[PDB]
RNA sequence: AUAAUAGUAAAGAUGAAAUAAUAAUAAUAAUUAUAAGACUAAUAUAUGUGAAAAUAUUAAUUAAAUAUUAACUGACAUUGAGGGAUUAAAACUAGAGUAGCGAAACGGAUUCGAUACCCGUGUAGUUCUAGUAGUAAACUAUGAAUACAAUUAUUUAUAAUAUAUAUAUAAAUAAUAAAUGAAAAUGAAAGUAUUCCACCUGAAGAGUACGUUAGCAAUAAUGAAACUCAAAACAAUAGACG
């Protein structure tokens, strides 16, 4: 019947939630499903959703709750960095493993809590990694410090041999500005969904 | 009642209780020992 | 019927305060005792500030020391209770207040319930 | 004994008058213990300089604006500098909030109450208010 | 009457209970003494509110007219359970004479009952005859 | 929370709209010149610069530099973003 | 005497009301301003305003109606133009 | 050096994005920001002045139902808590 | 309001001024300390609750009150002439009470005048207890009851859901569809229908006169005619005007 491919159609695909799109606070992971066009359907405004949306959006990818609301508009943001934040982790290449000694939980009523990662990481932590220079033991990253630094998407905790007043002291409060080289030492998962990445300042 | 077709009317009652107050004694003579 | 208290008491002597309301806690419950009535709990608190410079009749009050009566009885009994409250010299305020036993027979006094501990059973164990 | 423990500096602002007073919460020195911390509690006080911005010499009407005020506020802070009541600390408190509070609080801002300032320890309102009690009178026409 | 219980409660039946938990207990003086008179009180009805005599008062009547074990709403069980609530209204009036509002529902109630004995009346008179002979009309 | 739907109006408008423009450059230093002088008596040469800076902006005119579409929105979008039911 | 002496204005502090605040030396100007926004906080001024007269219960009622619903009217106004800013930023 | 309401201090096991360090977030931070709510009548705590204050103003006024932000049967008996408390000496 | 403290020449009022139980007999402001009445800030939305008048400081007593289930009664219902009871404010009769407010009265202003609007003294009254009386724009200017009809958004309560979710119910409130309507607009009624009661039949004269009943009274109800007009009224329209 129609009901049957409406419930298999790629609206149905897409779990429902109403939780808000500006959350200013703490963000640990990904609130909503990402939903990209390709750019010949961006260039005839069509999503594949209910409407067509603003030729004014010139991004291919958005975030939305409402296929139509009381206000006669879809409730959406134009925005997907999660994804990017997610390919960045990737290309650290630093496995998240449980600090807890437990079984990695993707091997082997309901349990709403996060299983394991919540995907975005399903690399192993046993491989190393080759290149033309030779075996990467130290995996170099640049990121800003904050005052806790930003690395790729992901804010970590750092640790260093003595702190370098040349750099700090010069501009206090816009350190945010130079960026530093960071070795990443582990990233370990807690409970709460947080990635709790920790960092060593190279100089 | 519009408040100006009122207005004739509450100035009938005004009238009515002035004639009523100047016809006091002459009333309560009427109306004693008849 | 159970009838939660609240006297805030007087205390005159400076190193030993609780004598007088200790007194009043005994004689109220004498009362009820003795007018059919049952104390079921008497909460202590402590030697608080009151908000203003309360006044009794040709005295004057910063500090007293306040409880908590939970006792049944009868109405009547209740209400003559309150007015020997009033009467009385070492109480600054005094208060009385219903409990409802309509759907529970064990009933805690308010400040027990605002914990969490509905029935008395809860604060015993 | 009468030793002073604080200045308090009181201003009464109505519509058409301010008031300004000084005076001195005197503690003597030297019964039951409630008693005692009663007495405290609330210390006696005396006054020492007491105004109104018609004694400034602003007559009738005048005396309920804000450069009349301005000006008895001065004034009383000339008088605390020269009688010496500048020892201790001081406590402002206001009233009514007429013309006359806004140009009082300004004055002690300002230069006119310079010396003042650095002693006042706490500003404090009081403006009376009821909670139902006496009926006011009928809002007039005009 | 001096060892009459509320909360729906029988005194013969609580003693028994509390016998029987003694039991148990052993099983598993002076003291459970006190405290069996401890509940006594708190369940007697002269500590209680006048509202549960007034229930008890009402399912006696019930009792008493029901013409078989369920009956509520027999128009004879009705009035009589009427009653009991006007006689207390009554009181309750003759205690306060301006309550105007109490006045007024008492009223209504004797209209009711009223109301529904002249029912009974055409249904079925030797019973409604029977009826008013008991409740004193 | 409680959300408050409006009754059918006749237009949407903010009666005034702000913009928020930027305070004057030559104002703020007029009014740091003022600080300045309120300490270090009179005219000393702690503000020697700052003088000259207020001069330099002050010397075309008193000020230095000489609308928001808000109402056009609200006008555009109010039969849109009404609740309002059908006709 | 001595158990007097011991508390040192303790009582002091917690009896007087919230209308009072503290000075800091370095802006007695700052603290002014404070206080007066407690005042409107505690909307004393515009009581006093109003306690000056007295008002028929009714046209006092009728008042308070009129201004809970401009109020209303005003929050209603907010969240409708909040809704057009956000479509103006999207697109719509 | 530099004020703290003009930099957003990016919590340790949060994401962030490039958007995230903007004036704009700050601003639309600042634009965006109890045992009552919990389930559990008021009228309980009208021996209990310290928790009954917090739904108070400085003065001792009650706050409105717009700013505690209750259920309207749960502000009113809030409401009639602390008029029984005042009427008691304790608050 | 009285008294004390210390303190100094004005204070209070208003558009601006004066008169007054204001003040050189030492006030006003301030700080204390007594007394007296009457009112009830926030919360508050009269939300809600009450038959309507009404009704928001606290507590207690007695009365009445919601929903859903279970059982029972078996049309016992609806409306309601006459009748009955309750019925704001003012008013009246007793006996207390009397701070503040405040008809009247007197005085000061304002004004050509000012029997006013403003200010000052301030008596009845407002307050309580016991009554009388039974009217108000007593208004939602909309009598009560039942069956029914298209949507949305808000809350509120009920049930299930696998306590916090998205669902089913009701209830109210706000926008409407249809329909009705002179239109304004009404919107589960001012719609579609059925039942019962009250009331209207041009304007003036008139809710007047006479009569009767009731009241301590003011008054309340009942309620005509002659005489005289072709008027009189409502919704909306466009102006002019403020
Ligand atoms: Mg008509
Ligand atoms: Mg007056
Ligand atoms: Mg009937
Ligand atoms: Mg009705
Ligand atoms: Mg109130
Ligand atoms: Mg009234
Ligand atoms: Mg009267
Ligand atoms: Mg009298
Ligand atoms: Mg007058
Ligand atoms: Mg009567
Ligand atoms: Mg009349
Ligand atoms: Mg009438
Ligand atoms: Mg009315
Ligand atoms: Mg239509
Ligand atoms: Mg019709
Ligand atoms: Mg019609
Ligand atoms: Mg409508
Ligand atoms: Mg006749
Ligand atoms: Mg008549």
């Amino acid at each position: 019947t129609l009901a049957e491919l409406l419930g298999r159609s790629r609206i149905a695909q897409v779990a429902n939630n109403h939780k808000p799109l500006t959350y200013t606070g703490k963000k640990f992971h990904p609130t909503h499903q990402i939903i990209e066009t390709k750019p010949s359907t961006l260039y005839r405004q069509e999503w594949g959703l209910k409407s067509a949306i603003p030729s004014k959006i010139k991004s291919r990818y958005l975030v939305y709750n409402d296929l139509d609301t009381l206000e006669r508009i879809t409730t959406f943001e134009p925005r997907g960095g999660t994804q990017w934040n997610r390919l960045r982790f990737q290309e650290m290449g630093v496995p998240i493993v449980s600090n807890i000694g437990r079984q990695n939980p993707f091997f082997k009523k309901f349990n709403t809590e996060i299983i394991g990662t919540g995907g975005l990481s399903y690399s192993l932590p046993g491989k190393l990694k080759n290149s033309p220079n030779g075996v990467i033991q130290r995996t170099v990253v640049p990121g800003r410090i904050l005052n806790l630094a930003a690395i790729g998407g992901f804010v970590a905790d750092v640790v260093f041999f003595q702190s370098p007043p040349s750099s700090f002291n010069s501009m206090g409060d816009f350190i945010r500005m130079k960026t530093f080289l960071f070795e990443i030492l582990e990233a370990s998962m807690e409970k709460n969904g947080s990635v709790s990445m920790h960092a060593r300042l190279l100089e | 009642d519009s408040v100006m077709r009122k207005r004739k009317k509450k100035m009938k009652k005004h009238k009515l209780r002035k004639r009523r107050k100047r016809e006091k004694a002459e009333r309560r003579k009427l109306s004693q020992g008849r | 019927m159970l009838y939660e208290l609240i006297g805030l008491v007087r205390i005159t002597n400076s190193n030993a305060p609780k004598l007088e309301a200790k007194e009043l806690s005994s004689t109220i419950g004498k009362l009820i005792i003795q007018n059919r009535g049952v104390v079921r709990d008497i909460v202590p608190m402590g030697i608080r500030y009151l908000p203003k410079i309360m006044k009794k009749d040709q005295e004057k009050h910063f500090r007293a020391y306040h409880f908590l009566m939970l006792f049944d009885s009868s109405a009547a009994v209740q209400s003559e209770i309150l007015r020997t409250l009033k009467k009385d010299p070492r109480v600054i305020r005094s208060s009385i207040v219903k409990v409802d036993l309509d759907k529970q027979l064990d009933r805690a006094s308010s400040l027990h319930r605002s914990l969490g501990k509905k029935s008395i059973l809860e604060l015993v164990n | 004994k009468e030793e002073v423990v604080k200045y308090i500096l009181h201003g009464k602002f109505t519509k058409n008058n301010t008031h300004l007073t000084f005076s001195s919460v005197v503690e003597d020195k030297n019964l039951t213990y409630n008693d005692t911390m009663l007495y405290y509690l609330n210390l006696p006080q005396k006054v020492k300089i007491s105004l109104s911005t018609g004694c400034l010499g602003f007559r009738k009407a005048a005396r309920g604006e804000y450069e009349a005020a301005f000006q008895t506020s001065g004034r009383m802070f000339e008088l605390i500098k020269e009688k010496n009541m500048l020892n201790k600390d001081i406590e402002v408190v206001m009233d009514d909030f007429g013309k006359g509070r806004a140009a009082f609080i300004s004055a002690l801002v300002g230069k006119e109450g310079a010396s003042v300032v650095k002693k006042v320890v706490k500003i404090s309102d009081a403006t009376k208010l009821k909670f139902g009690g006496v009926r006011s009178p009928k809002m007039r026409r005009l | 009457e001096p060892l009459v219980l509320s909360k729906g409660y029988n005194i013969e039946e609580v003693d028994k209970f509390l016998a029987a938990i003694e039991s148990a207990k052993r099983e598993r003086i002076e003291k459970l003494e006190d405290r069996r008179e401890a509940i006594l009180r708190i369940l007697s009805m002269r500590n209680s509110e006048n509202k549960n005599a007034i229930k008890m008062a009402v399912e006696l009547a019930r009792k008493e007219f029901e013409r078989f074990p369920g009956d509520t709403g027999s128009s004879e069980v009705q009035a009589a359970c009427m009653t009991v609530r006007i006689q207390n209204m009554a009181n309750h009036i003759k205690e306060h004479r301006k309550d105007f509002a109490n006045t007024r529902n008492l009223r209504i109630l004797v209209q009711q009952r009223q109301a529904i004995l002249r029912y009974l009346k055409r249904d079925n008179p030797e019973k409604y005859y029977w009826t008013i002979q008991k409740l004193g009309l | 929370p409680p959300v408050y739907r409006l009754p059918p109006l006749p237009r949407l408008k903010v009666k005034k709209p702000i913009i928020r423009q930027e305070a004057n450059k030559c104002l703020v230093l007029m009014s740091n010149l003022l600080q300045c002088w309120s300490s270090y008596g009179h005219m000393s040469p702690k503000c020697a610069g700052l003088v000259t800076e207020l001069k330099s902006c002050t010397s075309e005119s008193a000020l230095g530099k000489r609308k928001s579409n808000i109402n056009y929105h609200a006008a555009r979008l109010y039969d849109r973003i009404n609740g309002k039911p059908h006709d | 005497a001595e158990i007097a002496r011991s508390s040192v204005e303790n009582a002091q502090m917690r009896f007087n009301s919230g209308k009072s605040i503290i000075v800091n030396k370095n802006n007695p100007a700052e603290s002014f301003k404070r206080l007066n926004r407690i005042m409107f906080e505690n909307n004393i001024p515009g009581d006093k305003r109003s306690q000056r007269f007295y008002m028929k219960p009714g046209k006092v009622a009728e008042l308070k109606r009129s201004q809970r619903h401009r109020k209303e009217f005003m929050m209603g106004f907010k969240r409708l133009i909040e809704i057009v800013k956000d479509a103006k930023r999207k697109g719509y | 050096k530099i004020d703290q309401s003009l930099s957003k201090k990016l919590p340790k096991g949060t994401i962030y994005d490039p958007f995230d360090f903007s004036m704009g977030r700050i601003h639309l931070d600042r634009k965006y920001q109890d045992i009552m709510k919990s389930g559990a009548n008021p009228l309980e705590f009208y021996a209990r002045p310290r928790i009954l204050s917090r739904y108070v103003t400085s003065t001792g006024r009650i706050q409105h139902r717009d700013i505690t932000g209750l259920s309207a049967k749960n502000q009113r008996r809030l409401s009639k808590a602390i008029r029984r408390c005042q009427a008691i000496g304790l608050m």
